């Protein structure tokens, strides 16, 4: 229960273009593909806790 | 300051993202280094194709009369989208792949055209890189519900002046998708590298990883992935062979006993980290510089 | 059908499969990724409304509608209701790599093809990147009096099921490969036929959960 | 912004010849590249260019078709592909940097080349 | 497109307002630049789109022009001038050079 | 920035608001940092009203 938990939250856009961290670093430049990167940062961090 | 390391050993840079000086003895997780030469490997599948070319062409020049100015701004500005007619209405592709292309046609020395990504959730140059589109289309005025992607001039060392901007709108979907361009005698179909660590497009999900040939002979499907939604394995249409997808540098664990490294947990047969022997374990290698003369 | 007697088997009461049936080239439909292993709940046209037997039948079949026209001689349990998924068991390694699929739609006949010399598909729209030595698949739409051709991609060496949808989506085992419009009528007329093909069954969408193993 | 070039010697006429030239100090990619050769008691005769993306290959009426130009951007490498020599390529060859920095993603006009390299000359 | 130097060699003493000049042949507008040739070294540039000073040339330089004739004149002759010159065209991708021309001391 | 009024008639005053730009208009003064600003009386591309 504890895994599939923890596994399962990497699906999530955390409202992000993609839940990809490829897929956002292929459609824009890198000046605004961090600000949405730093999407997916902040909320698998807090999977993780 | 007081002292200083340097992060350039295996036991310093251990303790540089520990952020400590001290490191207590136990096992610390690693992860090797991604190499740079990273090739290309495309797997698409082979449908109804036509290609649409989205050309932009910028263009501008100083006013000719007495005065011989340079930092200032353009004063003739002259941007065409290709086949775009205003009384037509937008320029919407309609075909299965396109691909766009930016052309500067400015000769003055020390001036360049570029594009902004503006408000646009992506940018112009980077659609050819796989992105899916349930319709699209473009225009050099303004659509209702769009985007905007600033178009710039700049000078050497010198402040950039806007001169327009190009519209977009889209909508999601798949029928629609961006290509980077039709090389003549390159099979975009199934062009793919093994045993190396290699960028990859494969039947639309991209990634970074190493594909390698599977016995498995699974039957449904073309494409198979993780509960994370990570590719682990794709099938060729053509051959019927599956291919298996790993990621380039999976972690390893050290061992530190008094304030050193002592040993490695590995995944592969190599004598890492410049350990000089190497051990088959159960479930692991593992690599040290010991003897195997010890019992405590 | 063809062996156990029971590969063929009695459609229970209400469109069921019976709880032993061994899903023999029964494939799990998908659109995008497959299942490996694990218990996955999704809509799946598993509720049979007709279920017959091809081969050793000497019915031939010829045209299958989704309504029940051109309908064998159903075993067990059988409805006159619409159907939306038309489902062509296949056999051991078949290939439909020497025939052809009708098609009836509202416009007028399409059939589809799969061809090695390029003097059957007529024209062909920039067939460029492939491999000059191996057989694509084509596609001729009649509106009405005028033909036309069109490609539309490669299918594998060997087909261990056929399934059309009234919407016209493809399912080559079990995977979505083209998207042919509304379809009212199939018929599967392929060399070697009455042993390519081995069951046919009318099916409806049904809310399922299925327990997957091997991709099977 | 230093160019360094080499491959230079004496070839057989008809035969092959593998020229280079290094580049460093400066965004290599950002830059069209220029061969350019001053053959003896002569003036400046252009060769070949290249776009800073290489996409686009350009060449003069005698260069054409006898010769590929081609650069590396991963290692800041200019290359260039002697074939079917004639007597008439014994000089001197420079490669050259453009002045206006581009887009990676666009290609664009050229002609104002401002630093060049130190010459390696061949004989035929 | 053909552009012609002229004159091809010209001697001119220290402080003399030299000025060469070339022909283009065609419309070229303004798309031109000027190169500094020292034998035995490789050529610099000078003034790029026929009156920009460069940032690492001295000032004593000029030029000037517009259409099929262009000009660059030097404001006074220093004992470093003495060096081969040439002019070149970019209004096309198939870009010409100059006949070429040979200052000389005095 | 400065804000003039020049109307003079009686009951009349002229107004600014925020809109969608992300600071105020009178709020500017308060040592805000900026890379580059741009004011205009038509639109600009990628900016706020
Ligand atoms: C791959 O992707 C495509 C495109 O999305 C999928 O196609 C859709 O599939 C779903 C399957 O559920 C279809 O939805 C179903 O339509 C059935 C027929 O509906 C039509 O007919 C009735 C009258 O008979 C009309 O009222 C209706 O408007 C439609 O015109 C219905 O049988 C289904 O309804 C059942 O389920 C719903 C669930 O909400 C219940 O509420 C109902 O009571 C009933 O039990 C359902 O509506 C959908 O129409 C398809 N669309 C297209 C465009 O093709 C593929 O199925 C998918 N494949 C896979 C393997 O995932
Ligand atoms: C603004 O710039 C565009 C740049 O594309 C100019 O359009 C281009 O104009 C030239 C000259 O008219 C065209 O060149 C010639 O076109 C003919 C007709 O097809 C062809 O036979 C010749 O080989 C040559 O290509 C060019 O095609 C055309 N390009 C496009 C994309 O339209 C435009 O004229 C400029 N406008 C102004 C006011 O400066
Ligand atoms: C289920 O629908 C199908 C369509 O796929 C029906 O098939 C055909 O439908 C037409 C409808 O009238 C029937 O038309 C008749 O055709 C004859 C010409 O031979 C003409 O004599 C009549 O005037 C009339 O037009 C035709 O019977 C029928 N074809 C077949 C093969 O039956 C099928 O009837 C439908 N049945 C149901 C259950 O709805
Ligand atoms: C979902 O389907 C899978 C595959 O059919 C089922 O796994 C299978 O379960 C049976 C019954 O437990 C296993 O058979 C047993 O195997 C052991 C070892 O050989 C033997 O001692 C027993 O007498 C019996 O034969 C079978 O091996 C196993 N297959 C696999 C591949 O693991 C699974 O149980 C099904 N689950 C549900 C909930 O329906
Ligand atoms: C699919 O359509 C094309 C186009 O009509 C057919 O190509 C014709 O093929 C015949 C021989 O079978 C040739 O004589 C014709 O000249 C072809 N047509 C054209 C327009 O050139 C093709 O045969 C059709 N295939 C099937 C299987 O129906
Ligand atoms: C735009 O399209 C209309 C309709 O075809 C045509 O009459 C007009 O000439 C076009 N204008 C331009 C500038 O292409
Ligand atoms: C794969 O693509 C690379 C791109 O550099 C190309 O060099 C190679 O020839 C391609 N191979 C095939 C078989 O298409
Ligand atoms: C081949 O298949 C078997 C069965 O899955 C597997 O155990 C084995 O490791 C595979 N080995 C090779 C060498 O392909
Ligand atoms: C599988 O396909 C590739 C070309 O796509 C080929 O090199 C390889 O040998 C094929 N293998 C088999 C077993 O057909
Ligand atoms: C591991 O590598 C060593 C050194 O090459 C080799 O002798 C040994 O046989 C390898 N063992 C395994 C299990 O790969
Ligand atoms: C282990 O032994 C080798 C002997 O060459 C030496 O290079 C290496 O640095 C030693 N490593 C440690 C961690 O003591
Ligand atoms: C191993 O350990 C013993 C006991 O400490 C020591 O005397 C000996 O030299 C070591 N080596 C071998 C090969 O026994
Ligand atoms: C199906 O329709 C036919 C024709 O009317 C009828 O004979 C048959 O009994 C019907 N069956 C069912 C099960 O409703
Ligand atoms: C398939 O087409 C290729 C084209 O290269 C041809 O060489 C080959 O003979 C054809 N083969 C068959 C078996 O029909
Ligand atoms: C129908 O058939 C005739 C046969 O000669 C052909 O000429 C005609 O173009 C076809 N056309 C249409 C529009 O259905
Ligand atoms: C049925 O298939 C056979 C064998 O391919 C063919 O001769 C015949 O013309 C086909 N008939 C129809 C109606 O498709």
């Amino acid at each position: 229960n504890s895994l599939n938990h923890l596994t399962s939250q990497l699906r999530q856009n955390f409202q992000a273009i993609s839940s990809s961290i490829q897929a956002i670093y292929d459609r824009l430049d890198p000046p605004q593909a961090d600000q949405q990167v730093d999407r997916l940062i902040t909320g698998r961090l807090a999977a993780l806790n | 300051i007081a002292n200083i390391i340097y992060c350039n050993s295996v036991i310093n840079r251990l303790r540089c993202d520990q952020l400590s000086f001290d490191v207590p003895d136990g096992f610390y997780s690693t992860s090797p280094i991604q190499p740079v030469e990273l090739p290309v490997s495309i797997v698409s599948l082979p449908v109804y194709h036509k290609h649409t070319f989205i050309v932009l062409y910028v263009n501008f020049e100083h006013r000719r009369g007495p005065g011989k100015c340079y930092n200032c701004r353009p004063a003739v500005i002259n941007i065409t989208l290709a086949n775009f007619n205003e009384t037509k209405g937008p320029l919407c592709v309609d075909t299965s792949h396109f691909t766009t292309q930016f052309v500067d046609n400015v000769k003055l020395a020390r001036w360049s055209a570029s594009i902004n990504t503006g408000n646009c959730p992506f940018s112009f140059g980077k659609v050819n890189n796989f992105v899916k589109f349930g319709s699209v289309c473009f225009s050099l005025k303004d659509i209702p519900g769009g985007c905007a992607m600033p178009i710039m001039a700049n000078l050497v060392n010198s402040k950039s002046h806007n001169i327009g901007s190009l519209y977009v709108s889209w909508s999601d979907g798949d029928v629609i998708t961006g290509v980077p361009k039709p090389v003549e005698g390159v099979s975009s179909f199934m062009n793919v590298t093994l045993n190396k660590c290699t960028k990859y497009n494969i039947y639309d999900v991209s990634g970074v990883g190493v594909i390698r040939i599977s016995n498995d002979t699974f039957l449904n499907g073309i494409t198979y992935t993780s509960t994370s939604g990570n590719l682990l394995g794709f099938k060729d249409v053509t051959n019927g062979t599956i291919y298996s997808i790993t990621p380039c540098n999976p972690p390893d664990q050290l061992v530190v006993y008094q304030q050193a490294v002592v040993g490695a947990m590995l995944s592969e047969n190599f004598t890492s980290y410049g350990f000089s022997n190497v051990v088959e374990m159960p479930k692991f290698f593992y690599a040290s510089n010991g003897t195997y003369n010890c019992t405590d | 059908c063809v062996g156990h007697s029971e590969n063929v088997f009695a459609v229970e009461s209400g469109g069921y499969i019976p709880s032993n049936f061994a899903f023999n080239n029964w494939f799990l439909l998908t659109n995008t990724s497959s299942v490996v292993d694990g218990v996955v709940r999704s809509f799946q046209p598993l509720l049979l409304n007709c279920l017959w037997s091809v081969s050793g039948s000497q019915f031939t079949t010829g045209f299958v509608y989704f309504n029940g026209t051109g309908r064998g001689a159903c075993k067990g349990f059988y409805s006159n209701a619409s159907s939306d998924v038309i489902r062509y068991n296949i056999n051991f390694e078949e290939n439909l790599r020497r025939g052809t699929i009708l098609f009836k739609t509202s416009y007028g006949a399409v059939v589809f093809y799969c061809t090695n010399n390029t003097l059957v598909s007529g024209d062909a729209h920039i067939p460029s990147g492939t491999v000059l030595g191996n057989f694509y698949c084509f596609v001729n739409t009649t509106i009405g009096n005028e033909t036309t051709s069109a490609f539309v991609g490669a299918l594998p060496k060997t087909v261990r099921e056929f399934v059309i949808s009234r919407t016209g989506h493809f399912y080559i085992n079990g995977y979505r490969y083209f998207s042919l419009g509304d379809v009212e009528a199939v018929n599967f007329n392929v060399t070697n036929a009455a042993t390519t093909v081995c069951t046919v069954a009318l099916a409806s969408y049904a809310d399922v959960l299925v327990n997957v193993s091997q991709t099977a | 912004v230093q160019l360094v070039e080499s491959g230079g010697g004496l070839v057989q006429p008809g035969g092959s010849l593998r020229l280079s030239c290094a580049a460093s100090g400066f965004t290599f990619s950002s830059y069209a590249m220029s061969w350019v050769r001053q053959a003896p008691g002569k003036g400046l005769e252009w060769v070949s260019a290249i776009i800073g993306s290489g996409s686009n290959t350009y060449y003069a009426d005698s260069v054409k078709g006898r010769f590929t130009i081609s650069r590396d951007n991963a290692k800041n490498t200019l290359y260039l592909q002697m074939n079917s020599l004639r007597a008439e390529d014994t000089a001197v060859y420079y490669c050259a940097k453009d002045t206006t920095p581009r887009p990676l993603y666009s290609s664009g006009w050229y002609g104002s080349f401002d630093y060049w390299g130190q010459g390696t000359p061949v004989s035929v | 497109i053909q552009m012609t130097q002229s004159p091809s060699s010209l001697s001119a003493s220290v402080g003399d307002r030299v000025t060469i000049t070339c022909q283009a042949s065609q419309d070229i507008t303004t798309y031109l630049n000027w190169y500094q040739q020292k034998p035995g070294k490789a050529p610099k540039l000078l003034i790029y789109d026929a009156s920009n000073l460069e940032t690492g040339v001295p000032s004593r330089f000029s030029g000037s022009g517009s259409g099929t004739d262009f000009t660059l004149t030097i404001s006074s002759l220093q004992p470093e001038d003495i060096a081969t010159y040439y002019c070149q065209q970019y209004d096309n991708l198939f870009l010409t050079f100059g006949g070429g021309t040979k200052v000389e001391i005095k």
